[PDB]
RNA sequence: CUUGACUGCGAGACUGACACGUCGAGCAGGGAGGAAACUCGGGCUUAGUGAACCGGUGGUACCGUGUGGAAGGGCCAUCG
RNA sequence: GUAGGGGAGCGUUCAGUCCGCGGAGAAGCCAUACCGGAAGGAGUGGUGGAGCCGACUGAAGUGCGGAUGCCGGCAUGAGUAACGAUAAAAGAAGUGAGAAUCUUCUUCGCCGUAAGGACAAGGGUUCCUGGGGAAGGGUCGUCCGCCCAGGGAAAGUCGG
RNA sequence: GCGAGAGCUAACUUCCGUAGCCGAGAGGGAAACAACCCAGACCAUCAGCUAAGGUCCCUAAAUGAUCGCUCAGUGGUUAA
RNA sequence: AACCGAACCUGGAGAUAGCUAGUUCUCCCCGAAAUGUAUUGAGGUACAGCCUCGGAUGUUGACCAUGUCCUGUAGAGCAC
RNA sequence: GGUCAAGAUAGUAAGGGUCCACGGUGGAUGCCCUGGCGCUGGAGCCGAUGAAGGACGCGAUUACCUGCGAAAAGCCCCGACGAGCUGGAGAUACGCUUUGACUCGGGGAUGUCCGAAUGGGGAAACCCACCUCGUAAGAGGUAUCCGCAAGGAUGGGAACUCAGGGAACUGAAACAUCUCAGUACCUGAAGGAGAAGAAAGAGAAUUCGAUUCCGUUAGUAGCGGCGAGCGAACCCGGAUCAGCCCAAUCAAGCCGAAGUGGCUGGAAAGCUACACCUCAGAAGGUGAGAGUCCUGUAGGCGAACGAGAGGUCGUUGUUCGUGAAACGAUGACUGAAUCCGCGCGGACCACCGCGCAAGGCUAAAUACUCCCAGUGACCGAUAGCGCAUAGUACCGUGAGGGAAAGGUGAAAAGAACCCCGGGAGGGGAGUGAAAGAGAACCUGAAACCGUGGACUUACAAGCAGUCAUGGCACCUUAUGCGUGUUAUGGCGUGCCUAUUGAAGCAUGAGCCGGCGACUUAGACCUGACGUGCGAGCUUAAGUUGAAAAACGGAGGCGGAGC
């Protein structure tokens, strides 16, 4: 018995063209280009995702640089002094409350100055 | 039948090279790896074709949907006759249900019988018992057929 | 339909090619090759380009046929065989089959109970072990 | 003075992908020199070599086709 | 983790068998933010018009992006190049649904040992009348060597 | 990279040896950069410490602290 | 009879092709090799070496200390 | 609040982008069959009485097909059928037929011209004749060879068979013996089959007993640049049997059981409540799925006609390659015995065995499959033959090559009629269930072209993605982990193949569909899983039955090595 394509084929190649859209030009039209396209797009999505890790951390931390130096502290010091106070927070955390909560922030820092000398 | 001669020209066209029109990779061509004539059949060893229908026979004894029959009332090769008969041994008409007997009337009676089937003599088979859902057994050549 | 098949009893074949899950390209066959080659012969006793160990070796003797001889064994006279004697179709209609071949009788096992045997031919020991035990041995005129 | 530049073998190892190749105590038959214990199956050693195949030759009596013989063939030797 | 060997499976058809659906609507197709570890598979909505899902088992022409692969369709180049001899055209008149192109008229331009005329070889109704305008015409066509129908060809002396 | 040969103590040179690496290795670093320095990615996280390598801005992190040098933009490409 | 150092057509014929391309579903586990030795053999085949599966075996592996023998390079030296 | 000043940001889109809606293009997919394909079985020749195959003709209108032959879509006779018929072809008018048409079976008659062509010629289908009878119109004859005559031969046939002739590529990893292989092809003859056949045989048992066929022995004995590779037979089991003579019943047809009511529906066959048949539940048609409507099936009948010697030299055949070369087999030279004789037993000799050369026929089993029928884990429109038909269109001076082609509906009820236009095309209407079927008439994928809409885009540098955030938009697995779109940021070297190393300025490719490649065979080899019997395991050819399988010990594997 022979068993044609049939179906199948179609069927592949419409869920990758679902995957495709929003693509631009023939990327988001033609099945090739569309799965290749894809193919490189695994890649950016897999690295982005450790990738963004690191981003935010990066963020956060110039926040807090940012924070410091408000009153005259050093990002390096500041943190330093809040692990010697031993004062373990999260430094995600520590951006909130330095753009989002000021007095707070001030208190830290008087915190950590205080412990650092 | 797409002849021998080569198509065109072995380098120098700026196209694929093709000797043939009669090429797997043509539409029109022959087919690659087809089936052709052959026989899927061999000798399965005597030994467990025994075993086979014994454990077949057995599977619905312990069922069990085993009747064992010795006689058969169906007057002269009537199918009414055979309708009633089975209505009195326990056949409602839920089942499928397979003749052994050796009674050329018996048969003409099961056999238009939409839920029944007419196996004659010895040509029995795994098949055939486990194909439903009742052995009309019979009885003559099962004890005998024993020993 | 009830029924199902032995577990094991049925290993599902290759199919190679067919993705990269999976048997990806080449097809088991690598980069290249003489052995890459959709065509027939090689074959098996093709080493090297070369001249074979094969064809190295020294021919010795021939090839001759010859009578050859139908093991009969004391211990299947023996044991538990409680003397049927050996007769002419007997043994046949037992354990000891072929035709168009002279059947021989040689030691390996004990000996005890009296038995005549009826066989084509015999080792020395044979005779000797078995008439020392109470029976004769019958070789053709 | 001599023919151990010897037949029948081979414990155990060196070596090599394979095929080869290399060393060897000891046992037998039977010798050689020493008065002896001994030593010898080639040279201080490591180069001085060519696998199969087909054929010559000296033994050998395993095969020889209905049978007994002979052709031919096998085995040891050996020559190209 | 490459060549490679091993392990478990996803989907396609045909087949045996059971659960079973379907004109109050099958398959196939179309949309989507649900599910599964993945091959995949469900829900509902729109399509369609008469067949089909599911489980277990069996057998395969059983899964394609590539082979300057094969068939077919449609894109790019592009409203580009070209419209096939630099012998050359004007105005009036007519017809038609529509005219630079078709039909009259009056001129102009070119061939004139030809670009005239008569045969042969070849072609085959292309000839004539009346009609048509899809396509053939390198534009246009009301026109034609294209389309339709009907007619036309006559030998004792030519030629066999 | 370390050992040597052929080269011209030439080569992104070639022929051996030897360790690691790429091949078949993603991740950070060396601007960029198969081989180099750190390091071997089973998925998830808007969580923490470190390695090589860094901390004026681009660009995360001391325009740090003290004892000095060079003033040539040396740094940021060579010699008698 | 539009490409003649050997017409074109059909056929053997699916000649051969140590050569070039191409070889489609998914997840998991392991995971190489480009060294040797031959080869009318060098971009090809044989055997080993290296992977993997499975059955046996039982710590025989592996690194590291010890003990113990083998060596003739680095350096050095001038005894041939 | 007006003027001026400094600073910030908005909107427009020529065009484009992403998404969305809606068509177009095209004809994938699903469904379907009016066409294939294979296996089993049946059947198997035609022709001088003109074959296959044609040319031209026959029609009320006739271009193609079909049927036919100037008696021309037909003519006579018989038989079945019994109401319609007047070929596909779907068109009018003409008619025919219950005195029996049409269709079917069975014979007959007529059958132009070409073609073995055959009165002679010829560029097939055309040209020109001579002779016999006829009043003419016509009819017959006029080839050649075997024969006394009567009579037979000529040509065609897909394969199957026999014969004369007989390649190469290839493999031996080069080649020449060798292998390909007496294969491809050419030719001759012949049949429904053919060939072979009635022992100077196999042979080794003083056994079998014509042949052909299958199983097996057996990849055994052997052959061979003893390399590649080549490869028997006797015995044993089956198929089918035969040994004779000469020279001193199917083919036309008929007849055949048993349901209605309500329900959905455009439509009942489906749902349903109760029914009956069955020797008949195989199938197909009927508005959607029918045992009980129809045609059928099980069954029963069934026709006038109808069919059932030796030797030598060069060589070669078998496993036979000069090898110890037997034997047959023939080309050239030689050409013995005929019974107290001849031939073989693989050189050769004796012995001892098997045999009757020089004359012929022979059914049966076996091979094939143009054709007929039945089936199918064979195809359904790129499949399947090349063809849903066509060797046609088209190409070729020729030999030769050679396509794509499928679908309205249940039924033509095929759209009178009004509207814009010359038309084409469309918009109504009307039919239908549906015109979301309208004749470019089933579904209608994708590339590809467009209209509309959302959000965006004119200081911007880009493998076109990713990932983070803001904007705007939307709310039928969908108000949160949202979906569409977007701005800004970070980050980021297409895919494949080939490689020491690929974004590579290295290979491939315009795009999307669909077709596209690790298979099959052998009762071979060797392994892993599994199973059934287990010192035991097993059949093959065949036989019988066959909506199934059972029988079949002939041989095979294990049994003991050297
Ligand atoms: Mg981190
Ligand atoms: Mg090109
Ligand atoms: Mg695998
Ligand atoms: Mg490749
Ligand atoms: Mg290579
Ligand atoms: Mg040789
Ligand atoms: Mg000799
Ligand atoms: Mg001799
Ligand atoms: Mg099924
Ligand atoms: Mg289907
Ligand atoms: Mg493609
Ligand atoms: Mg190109
Ligand atoms: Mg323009
Ligand atoms: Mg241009
Ligand atoms: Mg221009
Ligand atoms: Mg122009
Ligand atoms: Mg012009
Ligand atoms: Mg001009
Ligand atoms: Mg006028
Ligand atoms: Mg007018
Ligand atoms: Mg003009
Ligand atoms: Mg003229
Ligand atoms: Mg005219
Ligand atoms: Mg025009
Ligand atoms: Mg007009
Ligand atoms: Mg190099
Ligand atoms: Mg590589
Ligand atoms: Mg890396
Ligand atoms: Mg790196
Ligand atoms: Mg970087
Ligand atoms: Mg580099
Ligand atoms: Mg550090
Ligand atoms: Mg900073
Ligand atoms: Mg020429
Ligand atoms: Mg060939
Ligand atoms: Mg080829
Ligand atoms: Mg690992
Ligand atoms: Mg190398
Ligand atoms: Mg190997
Ligand atoms: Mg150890
Ligand atoms: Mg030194
Ligand atoms: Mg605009
Ligand atoms: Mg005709
Ligand atoms: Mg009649
Ligand atoms: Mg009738
Ligand atoms: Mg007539
Ligand atoms: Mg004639
Ligand atoms: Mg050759
Ligand atoms: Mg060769
Ligand atoms: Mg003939
Ligand atoms: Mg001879
Ligand atoms: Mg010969
Ligand atoms: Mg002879
Ligand atoms: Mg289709
Ligand atoms: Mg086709
Ligand atoms: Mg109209
Ligand atoms: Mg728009
Ligand atoms: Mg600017
Ligand atoms: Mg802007
Ligand atoms: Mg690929
Ligand atoms: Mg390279
Ligand atoms: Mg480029
Ligand atoms: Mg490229
Ligand atoms: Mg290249
Ligand atoms: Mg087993």
């Amino acid at each position: 018995p022979r068993a044609k394509t049939g179906i199948v084929r179609r069927r592949r190649h419409k869920k990758v063209l679902k995957r495709a859209k929003g693509f631009w030009g023939s990327r988001s039209k033609q099945y090739r280009n569309a799965f290749q396209t894809l193919l490189n797009a695994a890649t950016y999505e897999y690295r982005d995702r450790r990738n963004k890790k690191r981003d935010f951390r990066r963020l956060w931390i110039q926040r807090i640089n940012a924070g410091a130096r408000l009153h005259g502290m050093n990002y390096s010091t500041f943190i330093n002094g809040l692990k010697r106070a031993n004062i373990d927070l999260n430094r995600k955390v520590l951006a909130d409350i330095a753009a989002r909560e000021p007095e707070a922030f001030k208190a830290l820092v008087d915190a950590s100055r205080n412990a650092r000398q | 039948s797409k002849t021998g001669r080569k198509m065109y020209g072995q380098k120098g066209t700026g196209n694929a090279r093709h000797g043939d029109r009669s090429v797997p990779t043509f539409v029109g061509g022959g087919v690659a790896f087809g089936p052709k004539p052959r026989s899927y059949d061999y000798t399965l060893p005597r030994q467990v074709r025994q075993l086979g229908l014994a454990m077949a026979i057995a599977s619905r004894q312990e069922g069990g949907k085993l009747v064992a029959v010795d006689g058969f009332d169906i007057a002269d090769a009537k199918t009414k006759n055979f309708i009633s008969w089975a209505k009195q041994n326990g056949l409602d008409g839920t089942e499928k249900v397979l003749l052994v007997t050796d009674d050329e009337n018996t048969r003409r009676a099961a056999r238009n019988v939409s839920w029944v089937s007419v196996l004659p003599v010895a040509g029995v088979n795994v098949y055939d018992i486990l194909r439903h859902d009742r052995l009309v057994i019979d009885a003559a050549a099962l004890e005998i057929v024993e020993e | 339909h009830d029924l199902k098949p032995t577990p094991g009893s049925r290993k599902d074949r290759k199919r190679v090619g067919r993705g990269p899950g999976g048997t990806d390209k080449t097809a088991g066959r690598g980069h290249k090759g003489q052995k890459s080659r959709s065509g027939a012969g090689k074959g098996a006793f093709f080493e090297g380009g070369r001249s074979r160990l094969i064809a190295r070796l020294p021919k010795r003797g021939f090839n001759n046929v010859g009578t050859t001889y139908e093991v009969v064994k004391l211990s299947q006279l023996q044991d538990l065989e409680d003397t049927t004697f050996d007769r002419d179709t007997l043994e046949a209609y037992r354990l000891v089959r072929r035709k168009n071949r002279p059947v021989k009788l040689l030691a390996s096992g004990e000996i005890s109970r009296a038995v005549t045997v009826h066989v084509d031919a015999a080792s020395a020991a044979a005779i000797k072990a078995v008439e020392a035990a109470g029976g004769r041995v019958v070789l053709p005129e």
